[PDB]
């Protein structure tokens, strides 16, 4: 198409409203009711422009640029005066019922509605009369409401509805009194209820976290960094000061996580500022803790290992590949151990396995939103890949964005949209232990245990292809049922089946693989998901090595005396017995991690290391992609004190003081490069960032904004004397202002989005080639593996029925967005949100126990007696207990295990 | 349409000029906010461009400014040639009372230009300094060494990718230094100075007992005279351009109160006015009003330091402690008015900070009634003593030509009979609306000249004083722009669009929208000018200082050749310079 | 409380008393300030020294070109990279008893040029006796320092020949002039509106 803005010819794409063609130009159209992701309603009335109906044409009309097609020979303009001046006077009607708050406003150096405020330029008030005022609500531990702010955009209520899914947050009142929240108090029920701080334009919805210890966003050091809370790998922009991580704020990434994070991602950042986090290396000597610097830490542990017979590294899947490998390095190949149980990898090496060598195209994040029909096998999305389950209800609306399409309405007209699709959608099978938070929208739940989803899977694989094994045992109402999946699957142009190794079964993971290559032998665009665990489980995988409980044996048989652990708790993947015992064996634990675990009490060394704040690195989510996360901050620039490396800068210097007695403090890239010549399977992530030698026209890649502040004065408590500027030997980041944020520099690795005029999320517009679309000069990150020519073949190991056997009890997973990952546990503003851990029974099974719903039954598993109050679950099947993963006590490889003596204490 | 619009030029005769010799296709005309037509000449032709406006009927007889920009990280370059570099030379037309600036356009790896030598002596120190500071080489440049950092500095500081902050101090590099000044008076070797040739050398500085600064001059003497001088300057760089690239528009303003340090407003006036340019921000006459007021105050008050320390230089030593009284009476009118004493930092983005308080008039009154009476008791104790005229009279004289050639403006280039002040040929702030003359010389600007006329300088602003206390207008003392920066203090803390702007303008700063623009002012010492160049964003891309006091050291060796050493200090005392100017 | 050039306490027969105190008397007294021309605290500086303020009434208007004649170096003006050299060698040519006043912001951390080219404080590589702040600090503030350099000289202990007794140079640790006016400026609460003259 071709537009005239302001007679200047420019080509568009016809498909697009005028407001987001004109902001893929460059142009400045203020704007407040319309998002990218959400489309145009017309509200707000703030992107006016005058259209004229040919070149020669005076008089014009005004219409809202958001509502307008960018169709062919379209002639406007935005610097017409009497646009000009509407939305001027749009601004000033906003502005006539604002409260005077931008000083105490959490908003304030971020704000949409300062920057349009100062766009427009509207600064003079001929407003006399009072301002409308409201209460606010309690929404919880995350997002702190104040109702004045609003300008009444409908961002909130259309994403948190029509986007996001929920339930809870609503627009209610009228005419100049709407008021836009929960109907009453209480937490925001939605798992992507975060997004709302970025969502809102005003300050009514603040990020309480940040709020506690506020700074404003020009004060914040900034680094590109990838979420390391689940395996999704969401681009972030960690931000910090004063030493301590204050904000996680969303990084565009156009195929993966574009505009929204989970609240996981978002809010379970706490653990970095714990005050009990190692920062100096401690080495035990009797009972006494005596300090080290790098240096005697390295030439002991060093020594120490030197006068071992065989020492054993124990990996983990929080830690980055170049870490891993590190430890893989200095203990060597065949004594590496992935710190994972042995069901755990195995079902970890088959997602692989059947991502890597199924023949079927992994979609990424973004791409999921495209598919026609859902099949999510035995993994509770919602919890464990949250984004997942976002994207997936995009996908679910694709029927009535489809619908729409068909009657000649246009992609961002939603309002539409959702009128032509009233309820129809696309069809979503999800199968679970119990009820999903996906069951809304879903066409069918099926609540079973993990053999009869597999069995479910499999049945489903024989019904679309006969060359797959046949399932003996079925329902006939559970066939019917199968055969209504199957038909929704065959007649899908696009059918994605998602499972993952969090379901405890590797027969889940064989049925989703059958499904996949049955639809892959129709001829359909099939393509599978698998959710991992942990943020670099894949890189785990990938890498290879022996189980946990290999590693076990070792110690307990004294052919290792030597054990270095690195950032594993190791109760999270074995009994905890069973690790102090081999840990109280060994002679020599040296446990490298950056929280302080229960196993240091028993540890000969502990080296501090860094978290992901702290530290550069590399990992691979769970569709494969390399992604390089970058260091935010210097954690000696404050605490001079403070001896807190990299995990691989610690084992690539402890390999190289034991070979040759001298300390090496390495760099980045040459631990890549060691990780592409020796692991040719991860030979991807050297191009997932470029090296430290990286320049924009010879300068670095800023950290901090143009106007950080107190660059004289924010250390002076400790010495008046300004410190010296750290140096990033690393990568191509600089711990200063002095370096590149330009929009339109050609690199993908964007710290944070801001451009003048622009302080708010709304400059990742200029941060785009199109908003909406991909990062300029492409999205970060790199796919490791390509979808293979030749697929696997049909697993033939089909299980039996589940069997409820008196006296065991199958464990049911019961995971949680809050409560389930490790370091999220940690946050301090975890334990508010996070529930009182229920143990889950059924009403048949709690009839056979007595046990009513709220008494306490304790149960025995590896002689641990533990108590728990019981919940009710309907959905759950009779002869399982359900237990929630993650929390104190209850490690996630309870998933599939049994049960012995569950009775009331 | 008003002085700030963007104009082409193209109505300029000299364009017509220009396409009747060279064609229409040997240059781009670029439209800018600067005042003045700028065009982009290919390199291979700027001799012989530089040698028709030489050559004009009313030619381009001054070469104004000569300096280099990085144009790497420009992004709003539409309608420009391509360049990863740039350097531009500002030339003056006084009897057209015309000026033009020419661009030659450079790529990364050809960094050289025909050097304008030749043309113009005065650019051979613009040459230095851009190759010092942009490491752009100048062909045929008899010396092109660093002038501003030390001969052994690695980059070229000026440059985008070139950090701007301090480097951690070391006592190594301040030992090797030591030791480099310790044997260079033994290891001398005068070539790579751009000497030649019973020839003394002797060494002036570094540090000088004076108030105009400290800096070196390598002094060649045959006897008493001086054969040949080089002067060693940026001893007192502090990188003010560089800061201009660090800061927002707004917190500038105390930066360039520090370039010369006796002028203050004065100093702050250009870049205020350049700033306002790139705003659209036409000011109200009251604002108008006020800066003359401030620039004609620190004017006197600049022109008594001079005149004191010339005064002192000859000998006589009361009349400085007299002339510091008289200072101190303007400085608590100024103290009263702005705050601060000899860097206000007043003068705002479309206006300035606060209104004038009341009671001001009365100690303007009381300085108006004060100070003639001394001036006449200075000229009847010191300036009409024939002892001082002998030291002064016939003492480093030049005549309209060489004043031309080297770039000298104010009272030297007025003492040389040539009626040049930028408040009359180019009026700025309202400066037609006062009644003032403009001194100027018999044709020779000799020490004692330049005195005089800078007392006479010094009278005409007592006058401009005066019809401002008598007719002073009522209205607003910051302009009603959106981009006035801060907004009015009141509205800040009642209304919330006010509020709204003043925290973004304070904050992240004023967005000026991407163009170039340029103000001429007549300064204390000279001519002063701002060249800012903005890419859109809340900081300045460049900032461009033109300062008098780099010309007139500049023509320091082309006056006092075959005088004596006495006679160089009395030249030094009368030029009116201070190093910050000079290096800024 | 003092520093011997190590936190040693007073060393201070009453005869040895009374002469220690009568040259730091005359050392206070007396002080020559070296003619020293930086940036434009040397003009604040040369202003004090002019017939308005008349710093000559404490004694300390003998303005030295010469460093071997003066006592005391007033660094008043940035620390320039070119500059920084040769004002360690001035330094270096002074001689027993030498004292040192940062004048301005400029001296004291390097102001408002955080730049390559400027030294961050002249205390970065002399010893610094009174810092004042300022930009520049007006003339009274100069002699307020001068105020305060004597009564640092008055309490410290220097040997009275280079033959007899101890040789260590003793200074006072003094208590800092902001808890020392910590009372009177808490306690101030109202000041003169700026609308009036
Ligand atoms: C070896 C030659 C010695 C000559 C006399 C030097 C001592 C008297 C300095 C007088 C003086 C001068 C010249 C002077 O210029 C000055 O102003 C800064 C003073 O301070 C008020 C002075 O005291
Ligand atoms: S929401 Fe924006 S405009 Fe409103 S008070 Fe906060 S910063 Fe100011
Ligand atoms: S609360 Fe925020 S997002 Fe919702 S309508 Fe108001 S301004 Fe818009
Ligand atoms: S979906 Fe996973 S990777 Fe993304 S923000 Fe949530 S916890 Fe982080
Ligand atoms: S502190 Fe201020 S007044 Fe003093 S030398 Fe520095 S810029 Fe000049
Ligand atoms: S953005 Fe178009 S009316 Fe709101
Ligand atoms: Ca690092």
């Amino acid at each position: 198409a071709t537009i005239h803005v302001d007679g200047k010819e420019y080509e568009v794409n016809g498909a697009d409203n005028l407001l987001e063609a004109c902001l893929s130009l460059g142009l400045d159209i203020p704007y407040f009711c319309w998002h990218p992701a959400l489309g145009s309603v017309g509200a707000c009335r703030q992107c006016a422009v005058k259209q004229y109906q040919n070149a020669e044409d005076t008089r014009g009309r005004l219409v809202m640029s958001c509502m307008t097609p960018a169709s062919d020979g379209t002639f406007i303009s935005i610097d017409d005066e009497e646009a000009k001046q509407f939305r001027e006077s749009v601004v000033e009607w906003l502005m006539t019922n604002h409260p005077h708050d931008c000083p105490v406003c959490e908003e304030g150096g971020n704000c949409h509605l300062q920057d349009m405020t100062v766009m427009t330029g509207h600064s003079f008030r001929r407003y006399r009369f009072t301002k409308r005022t409201h209460r606010n609500q309690d929404l919880g531990p995350f997002i702190s409401h104040e109702m004045n702010r609003c300008i009444a955009c409908y961002r909130c209520v259309r994403y948190y509805k029509d986007y996001a899914g929920g339930t809870d947050l609503g627009v209610y009142g009228a005419h100049d009194n709407v008021y836009f929240g929960r109907p009453e108090d209480g937490t925001l029920e939605s798992e992507f209820s975060g997004n709302l701080v970025e969502i809102c334009p005003t300050g009514v919805f603040t990020d309480k976290t940040h709020s506690e210890r506020y700074n404003r966003k020009w004060d914040m050091q900034f680094a590109p960094s990838i979420c390391q809370q689940c395996s999704i790998g969401c681009n972030i922009s960690p931000g910090e000061r004063y030493g301590e991580l204050r904000r996680i704020e969303n990084r565009y990434n156009g195929t993966v996580n574009h505009y929204f994070l989970c609240d996981r991602g978002r809010f379970g950042y706490g653990y970095v500022n714990l005050k009990d986090r190692p920062r100096q290396p401690v080495q035990r000597r009797g009972d006494d803790f005596i300090t080290l610097n790098a240096e005697q830490a390295m030439q002991g542990a060093a020594d120490i290992l030197r006068q071992s017979k065989k020492v054993i590294g124990i990996g983990s899947p929080r830690a980055s590949v170049e870490s891993n490998f590190a430890l893989r390095e200095l203990v060597g190949e065949e004594n590496f151990y992935t710190g994972i149980a042995h069901g755990e990898q195995e079902r970890l090496q088959l997602a692989l396995k059947v991502l890597r060598e199924g023949g079927i195209y992994t979609p990424a994040l973004r791409e999921i939103e495209s598919y026609d029909a859902v099949l999510v096998l035995g993994e509770d999305v919602t919890q464990t890949g949250a984004r997942v389950a976002l994207a997936v209800r995009q996908a679910v609306k694709g029927k009535a964005r489809e619908m729409a399409a068909a009657q000649k309405v246009a992609d961002w007209q939603i309002a539409a949209i959702l009128n032509i699709g009233q309820r129809a959608k696309h069809p979503l099978f999800v199968t679970n232990v119990d009820d999903t938070r996906l069951d809304d929208i879903a066409a069918w739940t099926y609540r079973a245990p993990v053999e009869d989803q597999a069995r479910l899977g499999f049945a489903i694989a024989h019904a679309l292809d006969n060359s797959a094994p046949a399932v003996d045992g079925i329902e006939p109402e559970l066939q019917s049922k199968i055969d209504v999946i199957v038909q929704a699957l065959a007649g899908a142009k696009k059918p994605l089946i998602i499972s993952g190794t969090n379901a405890g079964s590797l027969e889940v993971i064989q049925a989703a693989a059958n499904v996949a290559k049955a639809l892959k032998g129709r001829g359909a665009d099939v393509g599978i998901t698998m959710i991992a665990r942990s943020v670099n489980s894949m890189g785990l995988g990938i890498m290879g090595g022996g189980s946990l409980e290999e590693a076990l044996t070792e110690l307990e048989t004294g052919r290792a005396d030597a054990v270095v652990v690195l950032e594993n708790d190791l109760h999270r993947h074995a009994s905890a017995t069973r690790v102090n015992a081999a840990l109280a064996k060994a002679p020599l634990v040296m446990v490298v991690d950056h929280q302080r675990t229960a196993i240091m009490e028993n540890a000969h060394l502990v080296l501090s290391a860094a978290s992901f704040a702290e530290s550069d690195g590399t990992v691979i989510n769970n569709e494969g992609r390399a992604q390089r996360f970058f260091q935010v901050y210097d954690p000696a620039y404050y605490d001079s004190k403070t001896v807190m490396l990299e995990s691989w800068r610690w084992l690539h210097s402890l390999h190289s003081t034991l070979l040759s007695r001298e300390v090496d403090w390495t760099q980045l890239d040459h631990v890549i490069d060691a990780v592409v010549a020796k692991i040719p399977e991860l030979a991807g992530i050297k191009d997932a960032a470029p090296d430290a030698t990286f320049r924009i026209r010879g300068q670095k890649l800023a950290r901090e904004p143009h106007r950080y502040s107190g660059r004289t004065a924010m250390r002076a408590n400790i010495s008046v004397h300004e410190p010296r500027q750290p140096q990033d030997i690393d990568t191509m980041f600089t711990f200063s202002m002095e370096g590149n944020n330009q929009p339109t520099a050609h690199r993908s690795q964007v710290p944070f989005a801001w451009a003048p005029g622009w302080n708010s999320p709304q400059a990742w517009n200029k941060f785009q080639d199109e908003v909406g679309g991909k990062l300029r000069f492409g999205d970060p990150g790199v796919r490791l593996f390509e979808t293979s020519e030749n697929g696997l073949d049909y697993f033939t190991s089909v299980p039996a029925r589940f069997q409820p056997q008196d006296g065991k009890w199958r464990i049911a997973p019961y995971y949680h967005l809050f409560g389930s990952d490790e370091l999220s546990q940690r946050a301090p503003v975890f334990q508010s949100r996070m529930p009182q851990p229920y143990i889950k029974l059924n009403p048949a099974d709690a009839a056979k126990l007595g046990v009513n719903a709220g008494t306490r039954v304790s149960f025995s598993y590896d002689g641990n007696t533990v108590t728990l109050p019981v919940e009710i679950a309907e959905g759950l099947t009779a002869g399982q207990v359900g237990l929630p993963m993650g929390m104190s006590g209850i490690a996630p490889v309870l998933a599939g295990a049994h049960l012995e003596d569950l009775k009331e204490a | 349409e008003p002085a700030w619009q963007t104009r082409d030029h193209l109505d300029d005769p000299v364009i017509g000029e220009l396409r009747n010799r060279f064609g229409p296709d040997a240059f781009t005309v670029q439209a800018t906010r600067t005042g003045v037509p700028v065009v982009w000449i290919k390199r291979e032709q700027l001799l012989e461009v530089g040698d028709f406006l030489k050559k004009l009927p009313k030619p381009y007889v001054m070469l104004f400014d000569l300096h280099g920009m990085d144009e790497r990280l420009r992004t709003h370059r539409e309608g420009l040639p391509a360049a990863d570099f740039s350097v531009f030379y500002h030339l003056i037309s006084i009897d057209r009372n015309r000026d033009i600036m020419l661009k030659v356009a450079l790529a990364e790896n050809d960094l050289h230009v025909p050097t304008f030598t030749k043309l113009f002596p005065n650019a051979n120190w613009y040459e230095r300094e851009t190759w010092d500071l942009f490491g752009i080489t100048f062909d045929g440049h008899p010396n092109l060494r660093r002038i501003m950092m030390p001969q052994t500095w690695k980059g070229h500081p000026l440059r985008k990718d070139y950090p701007a902050r301090a480097t951690e101090f070391s006592p190594f590099e301040l030992t090797k230094a030591k030791q480099d000044l310790e044997m260079e008076a033994l290891t001398f070797k005068p070539e790579e100075w751009g000497m030649k040739r019973d020839f003394m050398f002797l060494n002036l500085g570094p540090n000088h007992p004076s108030a105009h600064g400290a800096f070196r001059i390598v002094l060649q003497l045959d006897g008493e005279e001086i054969v040949d001088c080089v002067p060693d300057i940026g001893y007192h760089h502090r990188g003010a351009e560089k800061m201009g690239e660090r800061q927002s528009w707004h917190s500038y303003i105390p930066y360039t109160d520090r370039i010369e340090y006796l002028g203050g407003c004065v100093n702050e006036m250009p870049y205020v006015l350049a700033v306002e340019k790139l705003a659209g921000i036409t000011v109200p006459d009251r604002v108008n009003v006020i800066r003359v007021m401030l620039s004609e105050l620190f004017r006197i008050n600049s022109h008594l330091l001079y005149i004191s320390t010339f005064i002192q230089d000859v000998g006589a030593m009361t009349p400085v402690f007299f002339a510091f009284t008289d200072r101190q009476k303007i400085y608590d009118l100024v103290e009263a008015i702005t705050g601060f004493r000899m860097h206000p930092a007043w003068f705002r983005i479309g206006g300035v900070a606060h209104d004038l308080p009341r009671g001001w008039d009365r100690l303007l009154r009381e300085f108006l009634d004060w100070m003639p009476k001394r001036l006449a008791s200075y000229e009847k104790a010191a300036l009409q003593n024939t002892i001082l005229k002998g030291r002064s009279q016939g003492v480093a004289a030049y005549g309209a030509k060489e004043a031309l050639e080297w770039g000298t403006t104010g009272a030297g280039l007025r003492a040389t009979g040539i009626d040049f002040d930028v408040r009359k040929a180019r009026p700025y702030s309202g400066y037609e609306n006062f009644d003032f003359e403009i001194p100027v010389g018999g044709g020779v600007s000799d020490c004692y000249t330049r005195v005089m006329l800078k007392v006479e300088e010094l009278r005409q602003s007592l006058r401009i004083l005066e019809q401002c206390l008598n007719n002073m207008p009522e209205g607003p003392f910051k302009a009603d722009h959106p981009l006035t920066t801060p907004p009015p203090k009141e509205r800040t803390l009642q209304h919330i669009e006010t509020l709204i702007t003043h925290f973004l303008q304070v904050s992240w700063g004023p967005v000026m929208p991407a163009n170039e623009s340029f103000q001429m002012i007549e300064a204390t010492k000279g001519i002063n000018s701002y060249y800012l160049t903005s890419d859109g964003s809340t900081m300045s891309y460049r900032t461009r200082i033109r300062t008098p006091s780099y010309a007139h050291l500049q023509q320091i060796p082309a006056a006092i050749r075959g005088s004596l050493v006495s006679d160089l200090i009395v030249y030094l005392g009368s030029i009116d310079f201070v190093m910050s100017d000079v290096d800024r | 409380d003092y520093t011997l050039t190590e936190i040693v306490t007073d060393p201070l027969n009453v005869f040895m008393g009374k002469l220690n105190d009568m040259v730091n008397w005359g050392r206070k007294n007396s002080i020559w300030p070296y003619n020293f021309g930086l940036s434009c605290c040397y003009v604040e500086m040369v202003t004090s020294f002019t017939a308005v303020h008349d710093v000559a009434r404490f004694g300390a208007e003998v303005l030295r070109a010469s460093p071997r004649q003066a006592d005391l170096m007033v660094v008043a003006g940035t620390c320039f990279t070119k500059m920084a050299p040769v004002i360690q060698r001035l330094y270096d040519q002074m001689l027993e008893p030498k004292w040192v006043i940062s004048m301005g912001a400029c001296a004291n951390s390097g102001g408002m040029y955080d730049i390559y080219s400027v030294v961050q404080g002249v205390d970065k590589f002399i010893p610094v006796d009174v810092y004042i702040p300022g930009c520049p600090p007006r003339p009274e503030a100069y002699m307020q320092a001068l105020m305060l350099l004597q009564e640092s000289i008055g309490k410290e202990r220097r040997p009275l020949s280079w033959v007899v007794g101890d040789q260590g140079v003793y200074r006072a640790n003094m208590q800092s002039e902001r808890e020392r006016k910590r009372g009177e400026r808490i306690a101030v609460t109202n000041l003169r509106t700026p609308d009036e003259i």
